[PDB]
């Protein structure tokens, strides 16, 4: 029926993929959330710090990136929180972060870990 | 059962089984039952963080401290950068343990305990007062920020100021008079015109 | 007078562009996704 | 779903029938044609409007005719 | 004449696979089953992209939409002779057959089949939409 | 499942996929297709329809005022109204650069800040606006008049509120009271402001809401008015020295009929403006007594329409039925509305910059060459409009049967004449047109311009002499000084009017010569053409001999398939939007026209245009070529000046014009399967199989396609000419 090859059957890549916080299947969504937001934080703070309009004055680069980065953390938790209000509206086991109740913590958690990761970037520049 | 106004009638929703009720909803955005509970726990954590704000606002001004809009630039014994890590690190696990107890009883709660009241005076009768002191607070900061934006000073000289000329002193008479005025004209037509229609 | 204060633009202006469309598009979204009973 | 309608100048060719992609027309029995057959559209839940059978008609003006009426993931072909 | 019951246990046709079979739409809204009988073992071409082999007796296969079904029947008849027929599967385990219907070909009139939407006039009969202005919804001049 | 949008359409809402928004964005406004939609409510929800576009009409009227008040000049502009350049508002972006904000802050202002092209500088200077208070209670009136307009929309809508469908199709009374009060009425009381307030205020006494009752706008005081000495109101007026905005100069006079132009403003005097308002406003108030409504008196639409059919028969039945057909079809009062709205907008176009009513409006060149443009563009898009729902109403509301023998139905009975007529009109116009502009350039690559085939246009400058220029030496009519006609005004109007026609400097009857006659073919061809794919729609819209029943599929549907040698653009809203693309040509050579002759006459060389406009390389050299340099200039390697925006948004609407050749050309089965590809890219990618959609990716419709890509197209063409108009003009003066 499908097509199979390495890339989508190798038992490295299923295994990398199953220790993500997305899969893991069992553990709370606001855990997920805030691991989730703070790798994503992390890495998001740096090319608004870079190539940001004031990358070049001293003493605000890394202000300016981290508040956008910030800003841009805001407006994604904004983001996931209105895709699971339109998604879950009615109806191994069921993971509980595809419901209401768990895709509106999971954005609560992102968002908290975002604003955290933006924070810890920040500071690992100092 | 006073409504909004004299001669109102409740939106098919605002029956009365909740305390304070008035059937005050023109938008309609409690139409879902599920959201009535949420915007009624969003309007008492809001009315309770009002009171608090406006009852040390009302007690900065009495003390001679300085002003609730200026706090903020004074120079205390600690770092803001360390200030707001604190505040939202202690405010993380403050929240979710306030929104797991409205998930397990649908009040408010401090830390793991949900109906917090080591007196042990909770009513009914208690909640409506925490209500409506709320809501009065509510309006009351709402006007402070109001009154400092286009007087400044401050809420109690602003009163001490409106005792000097009532007629001369006011909303009306102020930057924003015209725009209050037919405003509150407005508000004033608007309960004939919802019973022109009804 | 109704002259606005010097701020008004720096307030306006970013609200009107970012705070007023995301509330109006995220509204909208919601209602434009939301299942009849 | 479009709406497929026969009318009684169906000679009873079964052309309309051969050409339908997705098995809509049908032949029934009749009497107003010297074929003895007519067409007929009884799985109009399941035609996407590719109006293969207005191609296939030979008379003048059509004996079948589609109206584009409202669209379902069966009348927009959609295999996801 | 009875209606065929799908048999899920039924050997399909020597494939290695492909990037056009089903999607999430067979797990969550419906797929279709089409099954057939070969004579010998043969290569014919899949509507979904490739070449596989029917094996000799039944043959199965799955597919996302109708049409994929029918254009499989009509390469089927036309080039092999054979008479395929399908069903339409939800996930809940429901099958509904559905060609041949009545277990004839549509392109051959059979006994018993009752008209559906046959007008008793012409198209140049049919009234002018004002007549049909102000119904329940935008109604044609046809559907009346 | 369900979804609630579009509540107006269940079909719509039971769709699976992404075309169900875009659908319930694009019918929201056809309410006669809505469900369960009755004719009473039709006209009910028309009736909001319309409070709440006034509503929104008036909110940006106060805008504009509201701005022009806070971050314009108003006050010092009405100063030195000829150097100094009006304020349209402020500029607040974080983007700009420092050479950015500098290059903006221009005017007299603080900051970045936009010059207006508007005219309503001009406009409200000579209405009698001076100070920037008067600007900010116009904004707060029409402010709340907007808040009126919008609660009188809610409240129609209301039990007990909501008008029957008997008083919607009152047409007697409808029409008596716009002709008397919407018309006359309104004209009265601009005459009343005009008399009142502009006319002293042009004198240099301000007349407000605090002194109005105290200062007589004439010094006899309504006494000749009641004794029928109205000619006393003409006595004294402004003499040539007047000063607008002072007393030095200013006369006595209220109702004048001088004619012609002020000699400093440059613009039609005020007394005779008002007069004019004064004398329609009578003759519109006299007019709104026609129709009979609840005392005897007066007409009958009907008996009319139905006693004016010829005794040989060559009509018909006349115009038996068509009051029915006219006042029970929405579509026809519409395209009636819209065709004179449409010939009423081009009529001020050309009457605006022919005759400029505002002061000081002639020297702005910018707002004279942007106002004419747009009135153009609007009232083409209107036209297209008009028979656009022409073609609507013979498909959903004509009726054969009703509509019997009269002249609407003979209209289909020849349709076939109408449009091979209309086809041959429109061949000899191209051919010939074309023709002898290629046969121009070709002489003029070949270094022989005087080989060339300049035709002069005797027939217009005939009538350029009728009305009095004596440049080309007719002498007939106003240009000989023995005729009846040019006696009998010399006493009235006719010296004002010919001093005025006679001044080349101004654009009274310019002068004319064989490129205004090739470019007037060319505007011919374009009226000829764009009509005959309109009425060709219109009248094919009900059927054809490819399509016998083509009006059971409604106005617009995709097509009829490939069957029958193949459909493609065969509905009536595919001739439509074939027309848009000839409409915005048309308007596109008439507007170049003006901009071309305009630009050699403000810059004081119209041999250039009458020496370059008989051949095309002339229109893409000296014209496009030539007056975009500054243009593209406005930001290069070397920095940038104020108009780098408009550079921008000439590229702008290059880019969206493209993008709409995209539309234009690529068909919807390309993208269906380039979207379905990405569908499986999406459900066999790990991470981001998680977040599905909530609506099935599917291509636009071919309809939606041909409206997405007309709309592109239209929104670069006019972003691009605005652009290049506004720059050019603003560069060079
Ligand atoms: C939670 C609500 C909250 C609110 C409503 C305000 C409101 C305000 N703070 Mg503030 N603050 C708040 C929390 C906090 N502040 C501060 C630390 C400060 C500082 C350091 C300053 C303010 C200042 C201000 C004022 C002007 C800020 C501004 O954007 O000026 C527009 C520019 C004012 C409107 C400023 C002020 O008072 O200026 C006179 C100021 O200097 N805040 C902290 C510590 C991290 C807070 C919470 O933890
Ligand atoms: C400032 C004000 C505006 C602001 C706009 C702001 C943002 C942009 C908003 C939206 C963007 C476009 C969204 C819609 C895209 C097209 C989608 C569409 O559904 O498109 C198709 C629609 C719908 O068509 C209808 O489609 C219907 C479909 O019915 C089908 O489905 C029905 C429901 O199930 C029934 O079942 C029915 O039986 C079945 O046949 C019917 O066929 C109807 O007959 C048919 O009319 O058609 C149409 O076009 C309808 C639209 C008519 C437009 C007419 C004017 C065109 C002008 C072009 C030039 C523009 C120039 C702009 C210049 C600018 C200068 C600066
Ligand atoms: C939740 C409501 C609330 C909030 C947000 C604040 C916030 C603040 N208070 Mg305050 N206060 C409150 C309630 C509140 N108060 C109440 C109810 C009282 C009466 C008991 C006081 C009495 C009070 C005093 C006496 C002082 C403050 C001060 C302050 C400021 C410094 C914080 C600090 O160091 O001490 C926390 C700060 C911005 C200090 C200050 O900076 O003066 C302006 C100050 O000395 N507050
Ligand atoms: C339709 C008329 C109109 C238009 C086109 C504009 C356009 C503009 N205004 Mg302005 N404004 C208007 C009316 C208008 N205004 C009126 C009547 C007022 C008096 C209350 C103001 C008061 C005002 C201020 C104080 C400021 C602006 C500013 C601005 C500029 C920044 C963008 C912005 O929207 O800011 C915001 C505009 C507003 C908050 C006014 C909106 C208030 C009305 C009553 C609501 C309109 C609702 C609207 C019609 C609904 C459709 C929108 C959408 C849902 C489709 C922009 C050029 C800013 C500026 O100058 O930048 C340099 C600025 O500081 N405006
Ligand atoms: C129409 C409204 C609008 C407004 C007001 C802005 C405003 C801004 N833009 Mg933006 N932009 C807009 C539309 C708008 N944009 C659109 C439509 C596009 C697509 C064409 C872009 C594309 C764009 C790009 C590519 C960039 C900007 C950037 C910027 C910032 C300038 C950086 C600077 O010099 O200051 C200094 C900046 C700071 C001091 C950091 C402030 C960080 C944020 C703004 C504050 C915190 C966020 C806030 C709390 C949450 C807001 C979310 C809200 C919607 C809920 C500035 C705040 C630049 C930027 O983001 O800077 C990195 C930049 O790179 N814009
Ligand atoms: C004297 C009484 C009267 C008056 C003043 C009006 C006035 C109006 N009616 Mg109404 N009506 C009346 C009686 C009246 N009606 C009666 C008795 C009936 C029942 C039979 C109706 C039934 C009725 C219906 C069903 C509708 C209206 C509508 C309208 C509005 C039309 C909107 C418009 O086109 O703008 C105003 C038009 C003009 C001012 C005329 C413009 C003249 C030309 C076109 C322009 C030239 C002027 C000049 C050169 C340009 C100015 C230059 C500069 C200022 C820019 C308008 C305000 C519509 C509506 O509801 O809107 C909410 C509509 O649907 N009326
Ligand atoms: C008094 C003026 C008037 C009125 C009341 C109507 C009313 C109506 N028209 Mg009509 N029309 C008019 C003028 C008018 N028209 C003009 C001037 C034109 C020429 C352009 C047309 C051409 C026209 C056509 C071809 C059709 C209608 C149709 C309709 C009917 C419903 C469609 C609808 O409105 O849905 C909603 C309309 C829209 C959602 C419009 C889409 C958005 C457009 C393309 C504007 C895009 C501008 C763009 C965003 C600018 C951005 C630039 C910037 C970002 C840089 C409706 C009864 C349709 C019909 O009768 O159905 C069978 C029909 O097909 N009209
Ligand atoms: C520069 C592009 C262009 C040109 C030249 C035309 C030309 C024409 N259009 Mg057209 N149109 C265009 C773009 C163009 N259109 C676009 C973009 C659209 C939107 C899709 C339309 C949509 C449109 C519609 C809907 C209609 C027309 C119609 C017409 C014809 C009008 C009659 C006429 O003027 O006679 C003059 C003839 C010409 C200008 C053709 C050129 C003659 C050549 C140059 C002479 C032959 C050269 C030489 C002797 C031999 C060379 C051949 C070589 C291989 C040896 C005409 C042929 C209407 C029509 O058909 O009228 C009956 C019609 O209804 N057009
Ligand atoms: C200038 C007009 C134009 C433009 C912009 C495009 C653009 C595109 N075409 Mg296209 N095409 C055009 C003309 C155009 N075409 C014409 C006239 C035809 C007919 C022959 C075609 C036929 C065609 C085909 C057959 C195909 C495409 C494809 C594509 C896509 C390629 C992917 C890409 O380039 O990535 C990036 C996108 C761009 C570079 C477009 C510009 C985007 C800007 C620079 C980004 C601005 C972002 C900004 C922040 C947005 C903020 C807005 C604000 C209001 C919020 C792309 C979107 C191919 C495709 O499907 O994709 C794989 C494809 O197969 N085109
Ligand atoms: C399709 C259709 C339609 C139609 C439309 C149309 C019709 C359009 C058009 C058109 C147009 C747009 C037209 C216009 C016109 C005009 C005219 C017809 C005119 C005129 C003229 C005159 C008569 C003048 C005279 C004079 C002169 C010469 C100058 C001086 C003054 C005087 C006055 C002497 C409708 C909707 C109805 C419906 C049905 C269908
Ligand atoms: S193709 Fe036409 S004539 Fe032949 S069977 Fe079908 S409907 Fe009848
Ligand atoms: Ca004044």
């Amino acid at each position: 029926g499908m097509l199979e090859t390495p890339v989508t059957s190798a038992p490295i890549v299923a295994t990398y993929l199953s220790n993500l916080p997305a899969y893991r299947t069992g553990v709370a969504p606001v855990l997920r959330g805030v691991e989730i937001g703070l790798a994503h934080g992390f890495l998001l703070a740096g090319p608004f710090i870079k190539l940001g309009p004031l990358r070049n004055v001293p003493e605000t680069a890394e202000i300016a990136g981290s508040l956008s980065a910030a800003g841009l953390v805001l407006i994604l938790a904004l983001c996931l929180s209105i895709y699971g209000s339109a998604q879950f509206q009615s109806t191994v086991a069921r993971d509980p972060l595809f419901s209401a109740d768990g895709w509106s913590e999971f954005a609560a958690g992102f968002l908290v870990g975002g604003e955290a990761g933006v924070a810890w970037a920040y500071v690992c520049t100092q | 059962r006073p409504m909004w106004y004299p001669g109102a009638t409740a939106p098919a929703h605002l029956d009365g089984s909740m305390l304070g009720d008035y059937g005050f909803d023109p938008l309609r955005l409690g139409v879902n039952k599920d959201n009535l509970k949420w915007f009624r726990e969003a309007e008492l954590t809001n009315g309770r963080w009002a009171m608090a704000a406006v009852v040390g606002i009302l007690f900065t001004d009495a003390v001679g401290l300085p002003k609730f809009w200026t706090a903020g630039a004074e120079k205390y014994a600690l770092d803001n950068q360390t200030l707001a890590l604190i505040e939202v690190a202690v405010f993380a696990v403050l929240e979710g343990k306030r929104y797991e107890i409205y998930k397990k009883t649908g009040e408010t709660g401090f830390l793991s305990f949900a109906p917090f009241d080591p007196m042990g005076m909770k009513s009914e009768e208690m909640k409506l007062k925490e209500l409506k002191n709320g809501r009065l607070a509510m309006l009351a900061f709402l006007g402070f920020c109001s009154q400092a934006a286009v007087y400044g000073k401050g809420p109690i000289e602003t009163l001490q100021l409106h005792l000097a000329d009532p007629g001369h002193n006011n909303i009306y008479t102020s930057s924003v008079g015209p725009e209050t005025a037919v405003t509150v004209a407005v508000l004033c037509v608007l309960p004939m015109i919802i019973e022109a229609t009804k | 007078p109704f002259v606005p204060p010097s701020w008004a633009p720096s307030v306006f202006v970013p609200l009107t562009g970012l705070v007023l469309p995301a509330i109006a598009m995220a509204t909208l979204f919601v209602y434009i996704e939301k299942e009849a009973p | 779903a479009h709406i497929v309608k026969i009318y009684d100048t169906c000679i009873g060719c079964t052309q309309c029938v051969r050409a339908c992609p997705l098995d809509v027309l049908e032949m029934v029995p009749w009497d107003g044609c010297k074929a003895s057959q007519m067409a007929s559209a009884p799985r109009t839940e399941d035609c996407v409007g590719c109006k293969r059978c207005e191609t296939a008609c030979p008379t003048d003006f059509l004996s079948v005719r589609v109206y584009l009426g409202s669209e379902s993931t069966r009348s927009m072909g959609l295999s996801y | 004449w009875t209606v065929p019951t799908l048999n899920p246990d039924t050997p399909s046709p020597i494939f290695g696979g492909s990037t056009g079979g089903l999607l999430r739409k067979a797990q969550t809204e419906e797929f279709y089953v089409i099954t057939w009988e070969a004579k010998k073992e043969q290569i014919f071409e899949m509507p979904t992209g490739g070449a596989a082999i029917m094996r000799q007796g039944p043959n199965l296969l799955k597919f996302g939409k109708k049409e994929q079904c029918l254009a499989l029947t009509t390469q089927l008849r036309n080039k092999f002779k054979l008479t395929p027929c399908f069903y339409r599967v939800f996930p809940d385990g429901k099958v509904q057959y559905l060609h041949p219907a009545d277990g004839v070909y549509p392109e051959k009139v059979n006994a018993g089949r009752v008209g559906a939407n046959q007008n008793m006039r012409r198209i140049g009969q049919n009234v002018n939409p004002i007549k049909v202005k102000f119904s329940g919804r935008m109604m044609s001049p046809a559907e009346i | 499942a369900t979804k609630l949008f579009p509540k107006f359409s269940q079909g719509l809402a039971q769709d699976p996929t992404t075309r169900r928004i875009w659908y319930g964005l694009a019918m929201a406004h056809d309410f006669e297709s809505h469900d369960g939609m009755t004719e009473e409510n039709l006209y009910q929800k028309i009736f909001a329809s319309h409070f709440g576009q006034l509503s929104i009409i008036f909110l940006w009227t106060s805008g504009n005022l509201f701005h022009v008040a806070w971050q314009g000049n108003f006050e010092q502009w009405v100063t030195d109204p000829v150097h100094i350049r009006p304020i349209a508002h402020a500029i607040w972006d974080p983007h700009f650069g420092q050479p950015a904000v500098e290059a903006f802050t221009r005017g007299g202002a603080s900051g970045p800040v936009n010059i207006s092209t508007s005219g309503v500088y001009q406009w409200w200077y000579t209405i009698g606006m001076r100070t920037n208070q008067d600007l900010y209670v116009g904004s707060v009136f029409l402010a709340l008049v907007s808040a009126i307009f919008l609660f009188a929309g809610w409240l129609h809508l209301q039990p007990n509120f909501q008008p029957s469908l008997s008083w919607f199709k009152d047409a007697e009374s409808r029409l008596n009271h716009h002709l008397s009060g919407l018309f006359g009425v309104s004209s009265l009381a601009w005459t009343g402001h005009l008399v009142h307030v502009a006319i002293p205020e042009s004198r240099g006494q301000h007349v407000g809401w605090d002194n109005f009752l105290s200062v007589l706008p004439h010094p006899q005081g309504l006494t000749p008015f009641f004794t029928g000495n109205w000619a006393a109101y003409a006595q004294s007026p402004d003499t040539a020295s007047h000063v607008f905005g002072t007393a030095q100069g200013s006369g006595q006079a209220i109702l004048t009929f001088l004619g012609g132009f002020h000699p400093q403003t440059q613009s039609l005097w005020l007394t005779d403006m008002a007069h004019h308002h004064l004398a329609i406003a009578v003759i519109f108030i006299v007019a709104g007594h026609m129709y009979r409504t609840n005392f005897g008196i007066g007409h009958r639409m009907q008996a009319i329409l139905e006693a004016h059919t010829p005794p040989s028969g060559s009509l018909g039945a006349g115009h038996k039925g068509l009051f029915d057909t006219v006042n029970n079809s929405l579509h026809f009062q519409l395209g009636l509305a819209l065709a004179s709205v449409g010939t009423i907008t081009s009529l001020v176009a050309q009457h605006m910059y022919s005759l400029p009513p505002y002061a000081f409006q002639a020297i702005d060149f910018t707002t004279q060459a942007a106002l004419y443009t747009h009135h153009q563009y609007i009232a083409g898009f209107i036209m297209c409009g008009a028979f656009a729902h022409g073609a609507i109403f013979f498909i959903r509301d004509y009726d054969p049967e009703q509509n019997k023998g009269n002249v609407l139905a003979r209209m289909l009975d020849h349709k076939e004449a109408l449009i091979s007529h209309l086809s041959w009109v429109s061949l000899f116009l191209g051919f010939h047109t074309l023709g002898l502009y290629v046969h121009n350039d070709v002489m003029q690559a070949f270094g022989t311009p005087e080989k060339q085939i300049l035709i002069e246009p005797v027939f217009a400058q005939w009538i350029q002499a009728a009305h009095g220029k004596a440049l080309y030496g007719f002498d007939f009519l106003l240009s000989s000084k023995t005729s009846a006609a040019f006696a009998n005004g010399q006493s009235l109007w006719l010296p004002g009017w010919l001093d005025a026609i006679n001044n080349n400097q101004n654009s009274l009857f310019l002068t004319i010569g064989p490129g205004d006659f090739l470019v007037h073919h060319a505007i011919a061809l374009g009226l000829h053409t764009t009509t005959l794919i309109l009425v060709k729609g219109a009248l094919d819209a009900r059927g054809s001999k490819l399509m016998p029943d083509k009006k059971d599929f409604g106005y617009s549907f995709p097509c009829d398939g490939p069957g029958r040698g193949g459909t493609c653009d065969i509905s009536a809203y595919d001739a439509f939007y074939l027309a848009v693309f000839w409409m915005l040509n048309t308007i596109g050579w008439v507007t170049f026209y003006w901009h071309w002759k305009h630009l050699t006459l403000w810059q004081g060389n119209v041999a250039q245009f009458d020496e370059s406009s008989t051949y095309l390389m002339g229109w893409l050299r000296d014209y496009l070529w030539l007056n975009s340099s500054q243009l593209i200039n406005g930001y290069n390697p070397f920095g940038m000046n104020s108009l780098s925006v408009w550079a921008w948004t000439f590229l702008f609407g290059h880019l969206i014009y493209a993008t709409g050749f995209m539309f234009l050309i690529s068909w919807r089965g390309y993208w269906q399967e380039l979207i379905e590809t990405l569908v499986w890219a999406h459900e066999k990618t790990p991470l981001a199989n998680l977040v599905y959609w909530k609506d099935k990716p599917v291509a636009l419709s071919i309809v939606q396609a041909r409206l997405v890509g007309l709309a592109h197209f239209s929104v670069g063409y006019i972003f691009t000419y605005a652009a290049f108009l506004i720059a050019s003009t603003s560069g060079r003066f």
